RNA sequence: AGGUUGACCUCGGAUCAGGUAGGAGGACCCGCUGAACUUAAGCAUAUCAAUAAGCGGAGGAAAAGAAACCAACAGGGAUUGCCCUAGUAACGGCGAGUGAAGCGGCAACAGCUCAAAUUUGAAAGCUGGCUUCGGCCCGCGUUGUAAUUUGGAGAGGAUGCUUUGGGCGAGGCUCCUUCUGAGUUCCCUGGAACGGGACGCCACAGAGGGUGAGAGCCCCGUAUAGUUGGAAGCCAAGCCUGUGUAAAGCUCCUUCGACGAGUCGAGUAGUUUGGGAAUGCUGCUCAAAAUGGGAGGUAAAUUUCUUCUAAAGCUAAAUACCGGCCAGAGACCGAUAGCGCACAAGUAGAGUGAUCGAAAGAUGAAAAGCACUUUGAAAAGAGGGUUAAAUAGCACGUGAAAUUGUUGAAAGGGAAGCGCUUGUGACCAGACUUGCGCCCGGCGGAUCAUCCGGUGUUCUCACCGGUGCACUCCGCCGGGCUCAGGCCAG
RNA sequence: CGGGACCGAGGACCGCGCUCUGCAAGGAUGCUGGCGUAAUGGUCACCAGCGACCCGUCUUGAAACACGGACCAAGGAGUCAAGGUUUUGCGCGAGUGUUUGGGUGUAAAACCCGCACGCGUAAUGAAAGUGAACGUAGGUGAGAGCUUCGGCGCAUCAUCGAC
RNA sequence: CCCACCCAUACCCCGCCCUCAGGGUAGAAACGAUGCCCUGAGGAGUAGGCGGCCGUGGAGGUCAGUGACGAAGCCUAGGGCGUGAGCCCGGGUCGAACGGCCUCUAGUGCAGAUCUUGGUGGUAGUAGCAAAUACUUCAAUGAGAACUUGAAGGACCGAAGUGGGGAAAGGUUCCAUGUGAACAGCGGUUGGACAUGGGUUAGUCGAUCCUAAGCCAUAGGGAAGUUCCGUUUCAAAGGGGCAC
RNA sequence: AAACUUUCAACAACGGAUCUCUUGGUUCUGGCAUCGAUGAAGAACGCAGCGAAAUGCGAUAAGUAAUGUGAAUUGCAGAAUUCCGUGAAUCAUCGAAUCUUUGAACGCACAUUGCGCCCGCCGGUAUUCCGGCGGGCAUGCCUGUUCGAGCGUCAU
């Protein structure tokens, strides 16, 4: 199975510029870091869980924090993109756990945040005082605020006194039964309505 | 170029009685008219199988095999017979592997080329450096036109620890011909086996000798390999009493008498 | 070894630049060393050669000949020195082209611009020496 | 005066005041239009190919783009590109073949503007003209210019706190500029050292080139910190001042909460797609709705559910680049090669024209490119010169073969050429020239054996210093003897 | 018991032997002469005896026919890429693959890094789905090697079973 | 029917080369062990298969490699080695680079292709230089005169010309002076050749103006568009005069 | 025997292979964004003391100004440069200029150096004639100005 029946030599792409493009990307990143100093080179990203049943075991960085997450962390939505926080209005919080995890992430970032005043001679109450403005800082939010546990721990120890009893009848039997009711959910309802109609007719 | 030999207008004159059926340049009034075109056997034509840029130029090598080869080259660099067999001049070297104190290379001690040169003559790499100095020759062939004018031998390779010895020794040793420098954590097989030949002469610093074990303990996915032979002395193995005590008596000599 | 990316080690480009250099570049190319007395007087090693300089030839078949530079003929990269000539067949004299790297300057044709050149070269050499020492 | 005098609307004129478009380039990009050779035995489905040619339109990138998305999960979250998904789902005469996407990792990340509301206690908006630079006019516009709102919301209330404007600016960065280390030391060869030998020196510079032959130190440059002078921008630690007329954010809420039409969608036709049961586009016909509409890749009805919110619009980056400009390189080619072109090459030349389109580099280090004489009408020749060399003479480095002339040798009664083997003539490579070992005689010296001390070693073998006093060791010179020595033979 | 031709391989001893002071017994020595150079030997040209179709291609079974070749120099034709397959060498090994990317660099080199992913570790069925031990991972007959000499029995083959 | 004799690459014996096969070779005085020693057998070859070596351009390493006291290349009735492809040396010429060994790499090996480009033979001093009637004498010039000039003669075109002028086309070929080579299929002092200069004067001759056959703008309508139709149209397409 | 034909060798021819060279191609990589009605790309014609071409330039024509360097250019001729300097150069840089006839090409045309129109200025006896010079006159479209047309809608 070789697909060479078109004019394939007209659009052959070679990659001799791979090291040069790496050099160009590194120079661009250095320029961006120098322009953005002392801010980090990237924005804070939330922790989200991958879709589909294949990848829902693993978490990763998402686009931005939700408005509910920002409101529960006390960060206004207009201030958030100005202090290194990415905002995503499309994502919603369907469960408490991801919402709470991202809110704690935002609180940790806000606790570690140093905010310089807009005017040096007129500091405000929301700004970091000059005696606390000096510390060891980080320039990579993807490294300092990475996904520490993408997967659940694969090994845990318990005593044999607390071994669970298990599903009555067996796990295999439970799976077969659940599939059986999932396939027969409509038939039972139809026969129940038929029996109810017959009972109403001949009560 | 992809269009070389194809920027002509030419058609074959057909089967006839006079000329070969090669395509010929049309028109008139010039020498090119009527001359053959498009053939690899023709002057001013396209070559057979024109070379392309999508030829495979780079070879993917397993990192484990690279690390194996680097370990083997470093092991061969500590064998003084192989250093002489690779053409290095090490007859005045006090010990192989040659380890120099880091106090003589750290900071700006050998940041000057004169100081580096004096240190080399003190430690005994001087005859080999002089060999490289005297071996300069002009290249035979078109490499002279293509930017490769001179050829010379390879001198000593100084391996250092950048964290403890600094990096001014690189500037110090740069201008000496044949003298190469390398960090202990980025060792290069192209330097350790020049031309695929084992036994490079290496000047070590004490910091690099201390850090070499950490360097091979920090390589993930790689361990120092297990040899398939435990005792490399075949003479000791064969002439040991354990083998000789169970041998059969010899059935002949090295030379056999002619019977008839 | 060259380190800067604007420096080329191409022999083809170097020869093209050398043989197609304009006249002001050829003036700098056509430089000559000074004599030992001039070097210790001015703290200057080399200067471009011009008409009116006194030179001594130190290379070639006309070695140890001294004379004034009568022409700096930049088109074939040569100079003409007075009395360093040969005879054509017909008996007339034709000058012999000498490269400026084969002569040493013994007396400078001094003027305001030459003094400015010597002063700025000497000042640059001295400040380089103080910076590196 | 009313048969008059005007206000609008629409349509015109002007070398009116001020502007703008065209063409070039087109490698990459956005569209339109659109083949055939080819591959299918042939061949109207198909494939080549949604390609070549043709046409229109931009930029340094273009385009796309902040969901009428993917999904079905514990849910992800604008666009673009790389890897993978995957030669997979799927499509396909008589089968040749074709062929995505979601997730996942990474590069790069950035969000927003309108229409649909009454400012109605005040068109608060704007083009142009004249300015004394304060403004004043001719107008546009209510068939709607500002402020406010865009679904992430918002509008109205309640509530108590927060937020803001200007002006300097040390210092830093980008770009042209001045300047940078060391032998022309001695000897030999050579026309010329840049070659060989010796003695040095510099090196954050031993890249490259030139100079009469392979030059770190003769010259230009090369490395690194800097150092002169100049211009224009950007970043920026900090520092002075106005403070709330006004705007802005957060929190809560009874209520309100406008959201794009010949458009969506349906049928049909053509085309296209993996989406020939689930794709997109266009034409014709029909032609909507208000928790409505689109989608949920098998047609339909009923009941649910999940996701967004079309028919208006803007926006950097990661991505492309056979065009242009600048630059650096190569296990590339070395004048029939490499671009058609290393040269006054897209030139000379051909064709009515569209177009087609070459051949052709090298004296010498330096012209020193042959003075003068002589012979010829001249071209030139001969002497004599230049040069290191004319066996380099502007036919010019080297100078092969085919082919030609002279000289020398040979053969030849309708082919030569070739193989085996002698001979003749011509011309040659080897081999040999004496070595080794004894016995005498004559010389010239004690690096004879032993012992002592030191040193090194393989730890019992050696070297070094003293000792030999010449029946011992080492060379030389004359003889004599034995052996081995070249070719052809008996 | 004579007469003649061609040949002399090997290189201390070893062995078989015999006619046994030695030898003809597992391969030539001894004596002598001329010359010591173009004399032997070699190359080239030529004559002489004998021998000897012009190459390549095509065709079929083969010849013949046919096609190409005036001569010389230089050029001139199974290459590269992708995808499979068998074999060889190498590394690691139920794992393996750093090089999409990131870090680093004396800067297209070299060195370092890990998430995902590909292949393999499980198959079968159109699919829904289900999913590999009765036994020292079984019995029998062979089978290299080992053995305490009774047997244990690798790979592999044939056959009967089990999942 | 008999006797002897001739000779094949066949058969016998011997030497040597290669291949295959079977043995030997370490308390190593021990070896390009990828070596060496002993023994036996065999030897044609198309399509085809496999192995080893020779050569060319370039890359890494190495030979402290060769070289202006002469690298590479070329010529050679001069030699040596190899079965061979080839390798090495001597002599002559010449002038600036090149080679051996181990790995790496390829635009790597020619007698053919009516092969490409370039150069050169025999044919061969050959075919031929025979249409348009035709030339001759003296003098001059010149190195040289059938084909230059002057004179002297002889002829031809024969007014639908071998005459005198134009249109198209050419472009300086026109005129003067000078001229080596090349060209004028013989020669050349001559030349439309080569070199340096000079020469074309208009109110009245043409063009310029008019319209013919015809072509192209504009209005307007087609066409995705490059553009097509349209030339009097379904156009507000303009002139004159007078005014207390 | 010579000549002739052929072979062998030396030298000389013919021819331009081989070797060495390379201000040139080819491929890759990095950086940059900049044509035109304020008239582009392209074309034609001219310009040097002595040039035909290539190169450069436009009647200010192998060029002008400005900045910088600091003593040339060169084939010949002719001049230098107060060298202690407003300064050579076929020099570099380049911000000010010049920029013929054309060409999207723009008064109408163009196979014509053809034919006009508008407004100024100058000269020749010149209110009239003649000549020269300068500035202008394309199309589509936008905003605005001004002059208009139409019972199209009205007021009066």
């Amino acid at each position: 199975n070789n697909h060479f029946r078109k004019h394939w030599q007209r659009r052959v792409r070679c990659h001799f510029d791979q090291p040069g493009k790496k050099v160009t990307r590194r120079l661009a990143r250095r320029a961006k870091a120098a322009a953005l100093a002392p801010r980090p080179v990237d924005k804070l990203r939330p922790i989200v869980r991958c879709p589909t049943v294949k990848y829902n075991r693993r978490t990763r960085l998402g686009r931005g924090f939700t408005l509910e997450e920002l409101k529960a962390a006390g960060i206004p939505r207009l201030l958030a993109p100005t202090i290194g926080i990415a905002v995503d209005h499309r994502r919603k919080n369907l469960s408490e756990e991801s919402l709470a995890a991202n809110v704690q992430r935002l609180k940790d970032y806000k606790a570690r945040l140093i905010l310089f005043p807009r005017k040096s001679n007129k500091p405000k109450k929301a700004d970091t005082p000059k005696d606390q403005q000096t510390a060891e800082t980080t320039t990579s939010l993807r490294t300092s605020f990475g996904v520490e546990q993408p997967l659940a721990p694969g090994f845990t120890e318990i005593s044999k006194s607390e071994i669970p009893a298990g599903i009555e009848g067996g796990a295999y039997r439970a799976l077969r039964k659940a599939r059986s009711d999932a396939r027969l959910v409509g038939v039972r309802e139809k026969r129940a309505k038929e029996k109810a109609e017959a009972e109403a007719n001949k009560k | 170029s992809e269009k070389a030999g194809h920027q002509t207008s030419a058609e074959s004159w057909g089967t006839g009685r006079a000329v070969a059926r090669i395509p010929r340049v049309s028109g008139g009034g010039t020498h090119r008219a009527g001359q053959g075109a498009f053939g690899n056997m023709c002057r001013s034509g396209r070559m057979f199988a024109p070379t392309k840029i999508w030829r495979k130029w780079h070879v993917k090598i397993n990192q484990g095999q690279k690390r194996f080869a680097t370990a083997s080259a470093l092991a061969a660099s500590a064998v003084a017979p192989l250093l002489m067999a690779r053409g290095h001049q090490v007859s005045t070297v006090p010990e192989v592997p040659l380890v120099v104190d880091s106090a003589a290379v750290a900071g700006d001690a050998v940041a000057k080329t004169a100081a580096a040169y004096k240190l080399l003559k003190a430690i005994g790499a001087g005859p080999d450096v002089e060999k490289v100095k005297k071996s300069k020759k002009l290249r035979a062939g078109k490499g002279k036109m293509r930017g490769r004018r001179h050829r010379q031998r390879r001198g000593p390779l100084i391996v250092y620890s950048p964290e403890h010895d600094g990096k001014e020794l690189v500037k110090g040793f740069r201008n000496i011909p044949g003298v190469e420098t390398c960090p202990v954590d980025a060792l290069n097989l192209l330097q350790l086996a020049p031309g695929g030949h084992l036994g490079r002469f290496i000047v070590w610093t004490s910091a690099a000798i201390k850090q070499l074990d950490a360097v091979y303990e920090s390589k993930k996915g790689f361990f120092l390999p297990a040899n398939i032979v435990s005792q490399a002395d075949l003479s000791r193995l064969i002439n040991s009493t354990e083998i000789q005590s169970v041998l059969r008596a010899p059935k002949g000599e090295a030379r056999t008498k002619r019977a008839c | 070894m060259k380190v800067r990316p604007t420096v080329s080690s191409s022999r083809r480009k170097a020869r093209k630049a050398h043989f197609s250099a304009p006249s002001s570049v050829r003036r700098v190319i056509m430089s000559a060393p000074l004599s030992k007395e001039l070097r210790e007087k001015y703290n200057v090693r080399s200067i471009p050669i011009r008409k009116g300089d006194e030179v001594q030839i130190v290379r070639g078949a006309h070695k140890d000949k001294e004379g004034k530079v009568t022409s700096v003929y930049r088109l074939k990269y040569v100079i003409h020195v007075e009395r360093v000539t040969r005879e054509k067949a017909t008996g007339q004299t034709v000058p012999i082209g000498i490269h400026p790297s084969n002569v040493v300057i013994t007396k400078l044709h001094l003027d305001k611009d030459r003094e400015n050149i010597l002063a700025r070269i000497k000042a640059g050499r001295e400040q380089v020496a103080k910076a590196k020492g």
